[PDB]
């Protein structure tokens, strides 16, 4: 957020390009443990309606 | 918005695009005047100057918000 | 031009409290349950059923603003349960009188039911043609004027917890003329076994009483059973009893 | 002109919805369903395939319905000069729909949701209206449709309390003949299944049922 | 009766006339259902059948 | 060409739909459930091993109509100058579907729908794709009622020789269920149906 | 932010079996069909009402601890510097509903679910807790029902009544004594004021 | 208008997330009620 | 080689019902079931694990065969010039799965398919219509130790003056002691393999 | 590295199938709803409530098994230039899961399924089938007092002369009483989880 | 408050464009006025398109 | 077709801005179809497949 | 009868004499469907069977 709140870190080139790594990383990350979740909650369902 | 980006080039010269106007309204009463000439070739290319430098920063504009919009969804 | 689009967001964001409020009385009824009723309309009349009744403005914006939105949902469902399970009074009583008939005729003992589910049936019909609808929309119209939610009202806790013998004294005595004749034919068909003793009374007990257990409750049926049932229809002036907010 | 197109695409989004709520598609499915319930069959007859049957009669008697909504809005004169003829002109369009549901619908059922509204609108102060506005003023389309489904709920559960009459009249005497013997503990639901099917057939209920519903809406030359 | 059909169609460069005698050197004059329109002009009107 | 291209698409998303409506898998889908439930029956085989069976044994009979509509519409004459002939052209490749309809749906019904002899004019697709299936339905029934039949003769007869006995608190489906599919092996009652249903449209 | 919407939105997923494991709804719901079953009819009264009752009443119990929750979630005074100080926070949040569990259950699995307090050795030494105390209050109230029939078919030995069923003469005298001492009120009550001060 | 909308592209977002939301609570919570009463 | 891609895909996709119609699943997943109710009892092991242990038997059987024409997709030779010389490769690669088809199917029903080496359409429906009589058959044979046991049971209640008396919660243990005593568990397992190994 | 993830993501797709199938739960699942069929009882006590317990015990025991595959396979040795090492790490970190199913499996069963140390492949029908006999067994053990209990009860009513009522009544009391007092429901779930691990 | 500094310098150029210092300090901070606005809308996108998956993942 | 093909339209100015005009007329013409069936069969979808 | 198309077609430098010329020398002039129409001209209508 500050570094795009900082206009001096969005004019670089190969500062932009490790927040599009740190973007990038935060949408993988989040969603991982997300739909595992829902996995770990998909698994748990079945077995009680049995 | 956009008009105002549009009016600080109408508002920041008085009356430039009459300015010119009376230059030439001179130039084609006597066109063999040297201190006639010299002054509107001064006055003339201004003009262009402003016009172009009046739809090209709208231009860039237009499309930055048009960048918001898709942005929306 | 902001507004307008806020006014259909607004209602949307009412729909759902006003969806949970009255979506299990759509499983409750005999007529509108899921047995009764497909997947693909059932969700669209239950949205804007609660669209009609739903007493703030639609366009105005709603106090549902991040007040506690978990809890808020549990608390419109067990008011929910509580329209119901009054609504559904007559006809839970209806469908356990045919049981008590259906029980004492014999015809249950494979434990150790079709006709109880008729008369469910059948009180469902008549209940619906004089009047019927118009009352079962008036005590919700009138529950979101003295329930309205970020209030926190309660289904009153010590008048509920004689709802269940209140149901059964009106089950018992519903069913109150058909079980005295066919015990007294019992002992009486019993003396004659003393008088014959190798009758074997008990299986000619399963022969005829079927035929007595229905025909006694034949005389009664046209002119006591279906005005209880326009009777015991829970009514919109008995609703300051059941409720209270609180704050 | 353009925006015009824009209402048509978001006026299609929504139609099935209008299905599943505004037309009479809501009183062929119940008692489909009912008579898959009054037979005792669990799964079949396969309410995937009812559905579709169910939806072709109720699209073949609404379509001189819907055929004039085409006729109304290809005319080359949509384009107006004011703002109230205009909207004038899509209520006039609206109309053959909205008679049709004034019709079949119950009277009080919707004059209640109107006095409803209002209260909801102003609040206590405005004075209810009566029957009578019947015979001048027009409701709301909105105050409708709530109105509708639930009467059309009440006149297909009228249908489908009838023929399950025939079908239990049968279920009580094979449950007292098979206690007129000492068969307590047999299932009477496995025998009277055949005579459950042959009452049906034999009396021919899909192709007399099935032209009763067209009758109580159109009629036939 | 239920299928008559009906134009009108203007010309740019030829009249009515020579387009009754191309109607008349052909064979499909039909004098029960003619062309209506001014003599000498492009616009004229057509009913009938519709082959 | 390319509006065609549309309607090939609209074949393909309400195909299923039409096969669930509109030929004889719904007879075949039917029968094979009930004798599930005459055993006493409730998940064996299955719900799904049982629609496949029944897809297939559709596959056959409806092919064929299905094979011509292909080289029909594959010719060469689709360019036409009239509106009309290609209406008729259209309008001659489902005659294929319309003599399968025609030839078990009721004439009767048929003419009712019409009004909201078939030689010189085909009535219409929207006319009797109901009076097929509202057909096979009542068929379906009437042909499910017969082989209901003999298993309520297992079912009666050992529920009588309990009761010759004295032992009459006794569950008969644990004694009747052993000796209901027997009835239907030693008649391998399961090969024989599947061919007469064959051959009760397509001749051998 | 939103790693706060998977924690919120994955409770009202695991609800059903909260409800069905985790309160006194598994106490609640057992003795009313079982007293059901001691007489003899299984369709009144027709165990979705029985189901009914039993859900607004252990509805009652978990709202004040549900409301304790949020009140304390309300500060958003949560973020700090150590890892574990945050989670010492929630957990805060969540002794407002062990102080509730840890009430009841028994001291014998908790401890032995630790070795192998902990909130996971709870839940299961709870149920299995809940169903012991439900089973004896239950045989107490069994007991005048297996008097009762008792004495009927004794006055059919008093008398030449020896060869016909009971069964269809005690049912009718089992419910109506019952509802005679109005019952259904009467376990109903004395069950709420074993959790909470009721009403 | 460039800092109007773009603080006006949250603010239609995010009471577009939170409609949602209620709605999908709505159906986990009667949809919990309805298998409970199943049983 | 694109369309090739469809064909690995087509595979993939029916294979859901293929297993639910092609392969012996359909005579392991019925005699768990039938066995169930045959103790009387109503749903007490599961319906995932006797589905589980029939879906895994059944990947023993069908992967030799499978493997076989997964060398035939894997060997690069398989394009030729000619339409009939790519057909030559199709059916070579097939073989081998329809003669377990041919072996446990009867001859005349596939000679009764034939007017619509036999092809697979005419195999399928003489596949399952075959396979469910076999297993009847022998989900009657189990029946055969414990309809005696019930009645015998019957008789000896009825041996005394025990008219009024339920003998399923009696012979019920009997029904199970008797199942752990043979060991079916492993006796039904080691015999179905014998027909094909 | 990625194919590392592809498998962890199918892995989250069969697990419900596992621990329907693969582990000892089904040795739970099935002897608690084994109980209530002992009792008679049909719905009671409502066997969505008995899957909860069912759930928990089982996945108490696999976890310090589970967190043994973490700390096998979050390390940073899995970089090796040759293939066939790490064919052969990754079957070490699934080996103490390994021990666990031959220590409960019977033995020639095993290499009767491997003819087509063990395969993990093959072993997995060769548990189950080997866990649900022994399920059957205490199936057997635990119903067993209770049919002392359904004839003593018909003998002393056929004492009487009150031969036309059922038992059923009078035998469930005392088909409780010895549950209660046994306190069975203690003894049942401690036995069954001490046979694997120890405290 | 970027977009303040922004619209102080279209001014000068209002009263005099036609200094070839201005408009190279202009350009320099229009276009980097350009880099600013979009990478703020589309970096909230994500924040907005992520959510709406776990919902979608959820219902 | 045989607009384009003619080669004496293409190159009168005259005659290209009738050809602007007809690829948009047919673009948004069978666009305009291939949406409204789309939603036709996507209704009927809704209701079958329950 | 009822498969009787119709079409009416131009030539641009070839009149209706000399088509039917082709006809002729050809073998195909049917005497019973002729071709109706001006005969120099460039338009010109046929009508009869679809080969």
């Amino acid at each position: 957020t500050n570094r795009i709140e900082d206009p001096n870190l969005v004019t670089d080139p190969k500062e932009l390009a490790i927040s599009q790594e740190m973007i990038s990383d935060y949408n993988l990350y989040v969603s991982m443990v997300s739909t595992l979740t829902r996995k770990g909650v998909g698994a748990v369902e079945t077995l009680l309606r049995s | 918005y956009l008009d105002d980006v549009s009016a600080k080039f109408d508002t920041g010269v008085d009356n430039l695009q009459t300015q010119v106007t009376e230059a030439l309204d001179k130039l084609a009463a006597k066109p063999s005047d040297p201190a006639l000439l010299a002054a509107y070739q001064s006055k003339l290319s201004e003009y262009n100057l402003y016009r172009n430098a009046q739809s090209n920063t709208v231009k860039v504009f237009k499309d930055i918000d048009a960048a918001i919009i898709q942005n929306f969804r | 031009f902001y507004a307008l689009y806020f006014e259909i967001h607004h209602l949307v964001a009412s729909a759902a409290l006003g969806f949970a409020r009255v979506a299990p009385i759509f499983f409750f009824l005999p007529f509108l349950n899921s047995g009764v009723l497909s997947g693909a309309p059932r969700n669209a009349i239950i949205i804007l059923v609660a669209l009609g009744v739903w007493p703030h403005a639609l366009n105005e914006a709603p106090p549902f603003l991040s007040v506690a939105m978990i809890p808020l949902v549990l608390q419109e469902a067990a008011v929910g349960v509580m329209l119901g399970c009054l609504l559904s009074w007559p006809f839970w009583v209806m469908h356990a009188l045919g049981c008590i008939i259906d029980n004492q005729r014999g015809a249950t003992l494979s434990s150790s039911s079709e006709m109880a589910n008729f008369l469910n049936m059948f009180a469902a019909v008549v209940y619906l043609q004089n009047g019927g609808l118009v009352t079962m929309v008036d005590v919700l119209n009138k529950s979101y004027q003295l329930c309205d939610p970020m209030n926190e009202c309660t289904p009153s806790l010590p008048p509920l917890l004689t709802f269940i013998n209140q149901v059964a004294q009106n089950a018992l005595v519903l069913a109150s003329p058909v079980v005295l004749v066919l015990l007294l034919s019992e002992v009486f068909l019993g003396l004659l076994s003393r008088f014959a003793p190798q009758m074997n009374a008990f299986a000619i007990s399963l022969t005829v009483k079927s035929g007595i257990a229905v025909l006694i409750m034949l005389l009664y049926f046209s002119p006591v059973l279906p005005d209880n049932v326009l009777r015991l229809s829970f009514q919109a002036t008995g609703l300051s009893s059941w409720f209270y907010e609180r704050g | 002109n353009d925006i015009s197109l824009i209402a048509l695409l978001a006026f299609s989004t929504l139609l099935p919805f209008i299905i599943a709520s505004g037309t009479c598609f809501v009183k062929f499915s119940i008692v489909f369903v009912m008579v898959r319930n009054a037979l005792g069959l669990q799964q079949i007859p396969s309410n995937m395939t009812l559905n579709g049957v169910a939806l072709l009669l109720s699209m073949f008697v609404m379509w001189p319905i819907m055929h004039d909504a085409y006729v109304y809005f290809e005319d080359e004169d949509v384009t107006f000069n004011d703002i109230s003829s205009l909207s004038k002109h899509v209520d006039e369009g609206l109309d053959g729909y909205r008679d049709y549901l004034i019709k079949y619908s119950d009277r009080e059922l919707v004059q209640f949701f109107e006095n409803a509204q209002l209260k909801r609108q102003y609040g206590e102060e405005t004075e209810t209206v009566k029957r009578d506005k019947d015979e001048i003023e027009k409701p709301s389309i909105f105050a409708l449709l709530p109105a509708y489904a639930l009467s059309e709920i009440k006149s297909a559960f009228k249908i489908g309390f009838y023929l399950y009459l025939p079908f239990v009249v049968v279920d009580l005497v094979v449950s007292s003949v098979l206690l007129a013997l000492g068969m307590m503990m047999m299932s009477p639901v496995t025998i009277s299944t055949p005579i459950k099917l042959v009452l049906f057939v034999a009396l021919d209920g899909w192709t007399l049922l099935s032209k009763g519903l067209i009758l109580q809406y159109m009629d036939i030359a | 009766a239920s299928e008559m059909r009906n134009a009108v169609v203007s010309l740019r460069n030829v009249s009515l006339n020579e387009f009754n005698n191309f109607l008349k050197r052909s064979g499909l004059y039909n004098k029960n259902y003619p062309l209506r329109g001014d003599n000498r002009k492009g616009t004229f009107y057509v009913s009938g059948p519709p082959v």
